[PDB]
């Protein structure tokens, strides 16, 4: 008897619904208890549509529409759970363990809205336990899950030296927790399962009123130990938010849960019975969105074109001319040549042709920004991976950006710290900004019409080299002042900022990781074709080495970037 | 396949302790084959773990292995014998000791104790410990022998920076093999670990987990700082308490008084202090336990001149009774640091006194064999359970914080409860204890225990016990008896014991409230039913009447009689009465309590179908005499029903007659001191009273629900 | 608050089937 507890959940239904559907169960040997109340949006028009749709295949239904009213009378908002709220959780949550119990229905899963069980074999793998209430391993964008380590002294998350080793799938097999939230399974199959209760507090209780403990004290004082498994992966589901948000930002976080789960999984189908509301795209307020593409790879591209449908963001798609396919005849013939003395400083290759094929790409974006007189435009690769509420953040700091008035012309928006060394400086007046410095993986840049004229004016037309490499060179913060010395100009104006707004979708030898644009042919001859490289993979990851005193504190923080509860 | 009779495991302990007792406890439980070396020399060394030491226990090894020097095919262990207690079966060890596969294993700690300079000579360790600690090893015969016969050196010198300094050198590690267990599969040290065990019970055993690398050691060596944690620890693993069984060493070990000859001599105390109400009844109690008089030497310290009459009042009895007595009044101006510390000294200065057993002033014994089954104990400290009424608050503690202050152990609310039965290792107890004699002759030599500290004498004295390493057991078998409470206590009054009725209710009721109420209440008769709707049942007893006459006439003040009021409302009584209310004295909210609590219950068992909240605006006292006003006028009552209470004996103090119904040709004609009165006042019953003829009767009337 | 329990108890039996 799959039931559910609800509220303006609409954001997420349509997806939830169809995993739901997509348990593989005997339908005639199921249920349903689902229930809204204080719901200001849509949602029980929606749930309805899929209830009415759905009522020939489960055995039985319910339901006790509570839409009015939308909202409590002491709430100070929709984020906040105050006691009336708690205490109306409770007796919703005893209600629905009553009316599983009138049905002698064996074995009962409570999950809620939020939570979305993406897996199709969670009540087949769950229920072969023999367990008296086991709980799946709910995982997420962070640490915080459904599964705690230990209550300290009053029910607050106790971090036990186990929580990392498990949540990190280090260990696979059952473990006993304090408690379990979410994906509950309490199975009414059992005898000693006779005496859980909800609502009624147990006399014997003296920890606080909340409505995730109240069931840990019964559980602990009925002698029923809740073990929890995570043998193999169940699902995904969404960090909580702050007390004084809005829906808007539970509905972008529900977007990012989706974007992660098409990450490294097909993308998660909605409901047949119910629609689907799509949202119209825009620009996010820039002029331009550049995409550099592969025609030899399009499921990246495909996966990209997606992730810019569900952020709502229009995109003006590029191609880039394959370097590796290309030959001599073509490339002598547009005056590239490589720079005088320059060679790979990690392994010792001159060039690639995948490198030449990228710096042409760009050349050619940057003179086409020039051209059509480009104020301001975003450029990016075919793997990269979305921060949480990424585009009304971006949004916020180039409106301030532009507002506060500054020489902003190669502001940072993704890039490899490869310079370990103390904060760098803040501009005045700037959120979130600092000064850029010699950095890799540049995949992402804001770039300005500025920059981009002063970029032409240097024209290396004739020192062919890594984008990465001249840029750091380009900003006046080379390491080597040979390569310096060969140019001629430093009046790039580079900038950072320390919330870095993407990350490479799979890091160097990691599964996944075809380097199209490292493996390739070498700028001369067609013999010398470096593979991955698997020894000096170099620039693996620049998160594992920032991880020391590295600062970054004075930076100003925007309002965004902030989510997690007791549990991260 | 290793052979369990290869192993032998080798101890030190040059007295004997409770520890290396429970040591041998556990190594008995696995059946184990243990050598003691060094029993009852003098410990050439000094500081065990201030500074330095522990250079006569491997000159003892050294001279131990030389019956050894070439015997290769059994194995030896080497561990302390005071804080390392056993969990595991020798087959498991061994096991895990050929899964190793090493000629040598050592304990791995969290940091350099000795010197710290030698710290980036260690080899590096993943995410185990990295340095070598040497609480404990296990190699071959051959390879000890080899490695601790270059010892030379004095008997005071270090042992930890011997072992480094001979394990840091490559060459001989790679020749003899020395390993460490970074990863805590055999020897786990509770020092800088604290929080990475967990208990992992079982049906009939215990064992502890490393929730951070999941693995079962054999071996504990709470080492450093933590002497406290394994004494709690020790509690449980591995036989001490399973839910299937019992408790462990709890029945065992016992005197159990044989032979018939007199009990061994007891020194009782007492220490009344911050002034404890329901102190007469404590006296009166220290006459009834079940010990021969002649045994007993009382010693009764008193620091209050406000009980100096209690006192007085109890002494011919006491002096009467007991072998010996004696007292120190309130007027030599003693601290109670030296009481107790003069106590101390006097029983400990007479070989006569076995058991000197405290007894702080507010820990009412309601077992009278508590002596007896302390004594039966033996054990060398001990201290009954008790607890507040109604509380959490006891009379020990479970676990100390950093501050040598109260913190809260995980098993406190169990055992506050009584879910787990047995005798308990505990860092602190007081307001009772029986301390065996010769801990006190040989044990504690030095005077000064309660007091040179700026710190409280309970506190002080625990922690001077503690680091002397004596345990402090608690035992919770039976009921012993529960905490009074002084928070508050005022004494502006003749009897101030009477407004202690929200504090401290039992006694209250015990004292107070008339003994044969709780009979009537459950139904066996008692209650009398001279005419229809009236009823007769017993509520007070004789102390509370003459205690409240007593208070009356010490306020005295016996206002009313005139047909006109200024204390009603209305300002015009139905009929006037020489009468004290309940309002001036102070006294009315007591009453009310007493009206919810003692009164509800019986009339709603009477009259059944009836729910009372029991609540009462007008109350008062009524005295009849025969030349200041006479009985009432035929009347009727504004209220539902009525309570008539006597407060003076009929014929040996006053005679007159009780009430006259006037509707059931109904007379009362001999009313009891304290008992009370039932019957509806409003509309049925006309009843008038009988007037008085000589002498003075005293009359508690309340209305109730009006 | 030191070294917490992890108070172990067995699974029940199987519940009587309806009828
Ligand atoms: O009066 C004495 C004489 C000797 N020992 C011995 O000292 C050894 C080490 O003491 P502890 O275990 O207290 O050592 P730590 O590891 O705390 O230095 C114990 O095993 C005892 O055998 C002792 O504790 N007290
Ligand atoms: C209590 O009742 C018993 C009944 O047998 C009686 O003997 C005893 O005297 C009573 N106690 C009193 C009146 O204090
Ligand atoms: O005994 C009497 O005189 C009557 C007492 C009485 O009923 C009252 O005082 O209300
Ligand atoms: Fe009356
Ligand atoms: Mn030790």
């Amino acid at each position: 008897l799959i039931a559910l507890l609800a509220r303006n959940a609409a954001h997420a239904l349509p997806t939830t619904l169809g995993a739901l559907e997509r348990l593989r169960h005997p339908r005639e040997r199921t249920a349903l208890w689902v229930a809204t109340d204080h719901n200001m949006d849509n949602t029980s028009t929606v749930l309805r549509e899929w209830l009415v749709a759905v009522k020939s295949l489960y055995h039985s239904v319910e339901w006790r529409p509570a839409e009015e009213p939308r909202s409590y009378p002491d709430e100070e908002g929709p984020k906040h759970w105050s006691d009336s709220r708690y205490e109306h959780v409770m007796k919703l949550r005893q209600a629905a363990l009553k009316s599983a119990r009138d049905m002698w229905a064996d074995y009962i899963l409570f999950v809620d809205a939020d939570n979305l069980i993406l897996n199709p074999d969670t009540l087949s793998l769950l229920i072969a336990e023999n367990k008296t209430v086991v709980a799946p391993m709910l995982d997420s964008r962070a640490a915080y899950s459904n599964f705690w380590c230990g209550m300290t002294s009053q029910g607050y998350y106790k971090r036990t030296p186990a929580y990392i080793p498990i949540r990190k799938r280090d260990r696979r097999g059952c473990f006993a927790v304090p408690m379990v939230h979410s994906t509950f399974l309490i199975d009414l199959r059992k005898a000693a399962s006779r005496n859980l209760a909800f609502y009624p507090p147990h006399p014997d209780y003296t920890w606080s009123f909340d409505d995730i403990i109240v069931f840990a004290f019964s559980c602990k004082q009925a002698e029923v130990q809740m073990y929890v498994c995570n043998k193999e992966e169940y699902g995904f589901l969404p960090v909580p938010l702050r007390a004084h948000s809005t829906l808007q930002d539970e509905a972008e976080s529900f977007m990012h849960v989706q974007l992660e789960v098409m990450v490294k999984h097909p993308p998660a189908e909605p409901s047949r019975f119910i629609s689907a509301p799509t949202k119209t795209p825009d620009k996010m307020g820039f002029d331009e969105v550049f995409m550099i593409n592969l025609r030899r790879r399009q499921d990246r591209r495909e996966r990209m074109l997606r992730a810019l449908q569900a952020q709502e963001i229009e995109c003006r798609l590029v191609e880039a001319v394959d370097g590796k396919a290309m030959n001599t005849s073509q490339v002598e013939a547009l005056g590239i040549q490589m720079l005088p003395g320059y060679r790979d400083p990690y392994h010792g290759r001159p060039l690639t042709k995948g490198e030449l094929g990228c710096f042409l790409s760009h050349y050619n974006i940057w003179k086409e920004v020039v051209d059509r007189g480009l104020q301001k435009s975003l450029v990016f690769e075919d793997d990269l991976r979305f921060e949480i509420f990424f585009k009304r953040r971006l949004m916020n700091l180039m409106r301030d950006v532009e507002r506060e008035g500054l020489d902003w012309d190669l502001i940072y928006v993704g890039r490899k710290r490869m310079q370990v060394e103390h904060p760098e400086k803040a501009v005045p007046r700037v959120r979130n900004l600092v000064e850029a410095d010699y950095s890799y993986w540049t995949l992402a840049y804001v770039i300005s019409l500025q920059g981009a004229r002063k970029l032409l004016a240097a024209e290396p037309l004739s020192k062919m080299l890594p984008v990465d490499e001249f840029l750091p060179v380009m900003f006046d913060k080379h390491p080597v002042s040979e390569y310096k010395a060969h140019f001629s100009l430093r009046n790039l104006h580079a900038f950072s900022v320390e919330p870095l707004l993407i990350y490479p979708t799979h890091y160097t030898g990691d599964d996944g990781y075809v380097s199209d644009t490292e493996t390739s042919v070498v700028w001369n001859n067609e013999h010398v074709k470096t593979d991955w490289d698997r020894a000096k993979s170099q620039k693996m990851r620049e998160q594992q080495a920032l991880s020391r005193e590295a600062k970054n504190s004075d930076v100003l923080q925007s309002p965004l970037d902030s989510a997690a509860r007791d549990e991260l | 396949p290793v052979n369990p009779e290869k192993l032998l495991v080798i101890t030190v302990a040059t007295a004997e302790t409770e520890g290396y007792l429970r040591f041998l406890r556990s190594a008995e439980f696995f059946n184990y084959t243990v050598r003691t070396l060094g029993l009852g020399e003098e410990w050439r060394g000094g500081d065990v773990a201030r500074t330095v030491g522990g250079g006569q226990k491997v000159r003892w090894l050294k001279k131990e292995m030389e019956k050894y020097a070439d015997r290769e095919d059994m194995i030896i262990m080497f561990v302390d014998s005071y804080d390392v207690i056993l969990a595991g079966s020798p087959t498991e060890l061994l096991k895990k000791f050929v899964q190793s596969g090493s000629r040598l294993l050592f304990s791995a700690e969290s940091f350099c104790w000795p010197e710290w300079g030698l710290a980036e000579q260690y080899p590096e360790v993943g995410t185990g410990k990295r340095f070598l600690n040497s609480g404990g090893f296990i190699g071959f015969a051959t390879t000890i022998h080899q490695i601790v016969r270059q010892w030379k050196y004095k008997d005071d010198d270090d042992d930890q920076l011997f072992y480094t300094r001979l394990y840091l050198d490559p060459g001989l590690r790679e020749k003899l093999s020395l390993n460490l267990d970074h990863k805590s599969r055999i020897f786990q040290n509770l020092n800088g670990a604290l929080d990475e065990v967990v208990l992992k019970f079982d049906r009939n055993r215990v064992r502890i987990r490393n929730v951070a690398y999941d693995t079962l050691p054999i071996v504990v060596h709470g080492n450093g700082p933590t002497k406290l944690q394994l004494n709690y620890l020790g509690n449980y693993v591995p036989n001490g308490w399973t839910p299937e069984g019992g408790c462990g060493f709890c029945n065992q070990d016992r005197r159990t008084l044989p032979g018939g000859q007199p009990p061994p001599r007891v020194f009782l105390a007492v220490f009344v202090e911050q002034p404890t109400p329901f102190l007469p009844r404590f006296l009166q109690r220290l006459l009834l336990l079940d010990y021969p008089p002649d045994r007993v030497t009382l010693f009764l310290h008193n620091n209050e001149v406000f009980h100096e009459p209690h006192i007085a009042d109890s002494w011919p009895q006491l002096q009467d009774h007991f072998s010996a007595v004696k007292l120190v009044g309130p007027e030599e101006a003693l601290s109670p640091g030296e009481a107790r510390d003069m106590a101390m000294d006097l029983c400990r200065q007479d070989p006569e006194c076995e058991f000197y057993f405290s007894l702080d002033a507010d820990a009412v014994l309601t077992n009278l064999q508590t002596l007896r089954i302390l004594i039966e104990e033996n054990r060398k400290v001990i201290a009954p359970m008790l607890s507040r009424h109604g509380k959490l608050w006891s009379n020990f503690w479970g676990a100390l914080s950093p501050d040598e202050y109260y913190a809260r152990s995980e098993d406190y609310v169990e055992l506050v409860q009584r879910k787990r039965v047995g005798v308990w290792n505990v860092p602190y107890i007081s307001q009772a204890y029986v301390i065996r004699g010769d801990t006190l002759r040989m044990e504690l030599p030095q005077r000064d225990v309660f007091s040179g500290s700026d710190t409280d004498p309970d506190m002080a004295f625990c922690k001077s016990f503690r680091d002397k390493g004596i345990f402090l057991h608690l035992s919770n078998q039976h009921e012993f008896g529960r905490l009074l409470a002084t928070s508050r206590y005022d004494t502006e009054h003749l009897h101030p014991d009477l407004w202690q009725i929200f504090d401290n209710p039992v006694d209250w009721k015990e004292q107070y409230i008339h003994e044969n109420y709780s009979r009537a209440l459950e139904g066996e008769g008692i209650v009398e039913q001279p005419c229809p709707d009236v009823y007769w049942f017993p509520l007070l007893s004789e102390q509370m009447c003459d205690e409240l006459v007593a208070e009356m006439e010490h306020y005295g003040q016996w206002s009313g009689g005139r047909h006109e009021d200024s204390r009603l409302a209305g300002g015009y009584e139905n009929v006037p009465t020489v009468d004290i209310h309940m309002k001036q004295v102070g006294y009315e909210d007591q009453w009310l309590q007493l009206l919810r609590t003692y009164v509800g219950p019986m009339t709603e068992s009477l009259f059944p179908g009836y729910h009372t909240k029991a609540r009462a605006v007008m109350n008062f006292v009524v005295r009849y005499r025969p030349d200041e006003q006479p009985s009432l006028r035929p009347h009727h009552d504004s209220s539902t029903f009525t309570l008539n209470v006597a407060l003076n004996h009929k014929g040996l103090d006053y005679e007159g007659g009780g009430c006259r119904f006037l509707r059931y040709d109904c007379v009362i004609s001999s009313p009891r001191k304290g008992w009370a009165l039932l019957h509806p006042g409003r509309l049925t019953h006309y009843h008038e009273g009988l007037p008085t003829t000589w002498g003075t009767r005293y009359i508690m009337v309340s209305f109730v629900d009006p | 608050a030191y070294f917490p329990e992890e108070r172990w108890s067995p699974e029940s039996p199987l519940q009587a089937p309806r009828v």
